[PDB]
RNA sequence: UGGGAGAGGGUGGUGGAAUUCCCGGAGUAGCGGUGAAAUGCGCAGAUACCGGGAGGAACGCCGAUGGCGAAGGCAGCCACCUGGUCCACCCGUGACGCUGAGGCGCGAAAGCGUGGGGAGCAAACCGGAUUAGAUACCCGGGUAGUCCACGCCCUAAACGAUGCGCGCUAGGUCUCUGGGUCUCCUGGGGGCCGAAGCUAACGCGUUAAGCGCGCCGCCUGGGGAGUACGGCCGCAAGGCUGAAACUCAAAGGAAUUGACGGGGGCCCGCACAAGCGGUGGAGCAUGUGGUUUAAUUCGAAGCAACGCGAAGAACCUUAC
């Protein structure tokens, strides 16, 4: 990656909620290019969110998003003898990464035997704002915070 | 914009003309450069020894302090 | 408890101390990076020269201090960050004065500066 | 004769900054240091801040590619003493000149003697780190020394790696220092680029490494070795003069093409990074190393050998 910057590719927008973020969503679910059955995990969790705290699936989601979505992160960076780890802002891109992979991860964790009560249950903590999806945008901007000294190291 | 050049006559000699010699001490009492003063090498030489003797003279600081 | 004094800013590379002093130059208080919590080379950070001279900055409205003289003695890279966290500590900077005492010429340096 | 510049030198003074230490005040939990860190110092009150004092050393700005000196070297300012040098006058003498074996004197720094002084720095040394080790590089201390007087030492990348004196041979430019008649010319120094020329080349080039002349020193391959011996000097360290045996067939200088670089610049590649998924874990397939039997046929050895030759070993194949 030298050249050019290698462009974010669109993705098109999923046939229910018409959103390329939720297709976006999708594909952190998606395994050996499974998409069908990652889409309907999915929309199973749409249902169960749509049934546990019945609201708009979509509204819940991009709230759960947005209280997980960092903005500060460190960078290793081996200046001198020392591996330091810069704190850094993030682009809206690398923060919806970091924040659809969390969401995915920390429901990847969770007890519930199903993937789709995992989402679920990943949704309705990170819309409102706790789980360890939150915990680790918690965590990773404390931890940015924690090396705010090094910010000048930043490149 | 030499600093002589804003000057009529005056004796580089004369230590006890503090206020034109006060012309050629820096903002932080530092003596100027030549290119600040435009004074020949005799006559900067003229200038600093001088100006030396107004400092021990008391007449001119040996040093300021910078005021952001 | 004064509102008018002066605040001294010693700004090194391995470290940024600020002391808050009364016009009669008796110090009021003081802080260094090691104070705002750091070790080793985080005290010279500009950041934690920064945040040395805001606990300092509060320390003086600690006693009312309102505004003070910026006294600056040092050459590190924390001293201009400093300025700022003085600035913006509700503290009216009035005097910002370099006093990094440079000799003329002086004694021999250590071997670090040759 | 009249002038000029100068860190030229000796002596005697004397100004401030800064450090350090002490004292007094205020004040607290760190300071300091490093790549990081640690030693260390600090609560018995440090650092940071202020006032006062003591003391030692060195002279920021000017400052310069500048100046001075034969060289070493010389830099706060004052005064005294003193040297060298340049300019103009063309006044005086009238070859009185140059070099220069020895001798004489000077000669950075380190070092030594004595005595004094001793702030900071800092050999030696101690400790902390780093390291595999670290007798170092970095940090904390730290003594001689570093400063003075006098007396020694006499070496140096004491280098312009370029002995001196003189003459001639385009120029341009910058710079300092004088004179003039101030466009400019005339001089004395200090750099830069360059004619001719010279140069092995690099480069030198009116400040020659050109052309010439006079005088002195010096070289005759490398090492052995600036050592041995001897001699002189030295308090000492050691210095000066200065071999040979033996040994090598080169040691060298400059520059070219590359290569390399824990040099630089600029670019680039799933090289890193952002991701995803893996191996190494387990069992098995298979290849291989090594062991083992009659034999484990043979080959490929980093990438670029190893599910490769072998896109088909029960006999064949097959080479054992």
């Amino acid at each position: 990656a030298r050249r050019r910057r290698a462009e974010v590719r669109q993705l098109q927008p999923d046939l229910v909620y018409g959103d390329v973020l939720v297709t976006a969503f999708i594909n952190k679910i998606m395994r050996d290019g499974k998409k069908n059955l990652a889409a309907r995990i999915f929309y199973d969790a749409c249902k169960i969110i749509q049934e546990k705290t019945g609201q708009e699936p979509l509204k819940v989601f991009k709230q759960a998003v947005e209280n997980v979505k960092p903005r500060m992160e460190v960078r290793s960076r081996r200046v001198g003898g020392a591996n330091y780890q810069v704190p850094m802002e993030v682009s809206p891109r690398r923060q919806q990464s970091l924040a659809l992979r969390w969401l995915v991860q920390a429901a990847n964790q969770r007890p519930e035997r199903r993937a789709a009560v995992r989402i679920a249950h990943e949704l309705m903590d990170a819309a409102e704002g706790k789980g360890g999806a939150v915990k680790k945008k918690e965590d990773v901007e404390r931890m940015a915070e924690a090396n705010r000294a090094y910010a000048h190291y930043r490149w | 914009a030499k600093v002589k050049a804003t000057l009529g006559e005056f004796d580089l000699r004369d230590y006890r003309n503090v206020e034109v010699l006060k012309r050629f001490l820096s903002e932080t009492g530092k003596i100027l450069p030549r290119r600040r003063t435009g004074l020949s090498a005799k006559e900067q030489r003229i200038l600093a020894k001088t100006i030396k003797r107004a400092r021990i003279l008391g007449l001119l600081p040996f040093t300021e302090k910078l005021v952001r | 408890q004064v509102a008018s004094g002066r605040a001294y800013i010693h700004a090194s590379y391995n470290n940024t101390i600020v002391t808050i002093t009364d016009p009669d130059g008796n110090p009021i208080t003081w802080s260094s990076g090691g104070v705002i919590g750091y070790k080793g080379s985080r005290k010279g950070t500009p950041y934690a020269a920064q945040l040395a001279a805001l606990d300092a900055a509060k320390k003086a409205m600690a006693y009312g201090m309102q505004s003070v003289d910026v006294i600056v003695r040092g050459t590190g890279a924390g001293r201009e960050q400093a300025i700022r966290a003085l600035q913006a500590s509700g503290l009216q900077v009035k005097s910002i004065v370099d006093d990094t005492p440079v000799p003329h010429n002086g004694c021999r340096p250590k071997k670090k500066f040759r």
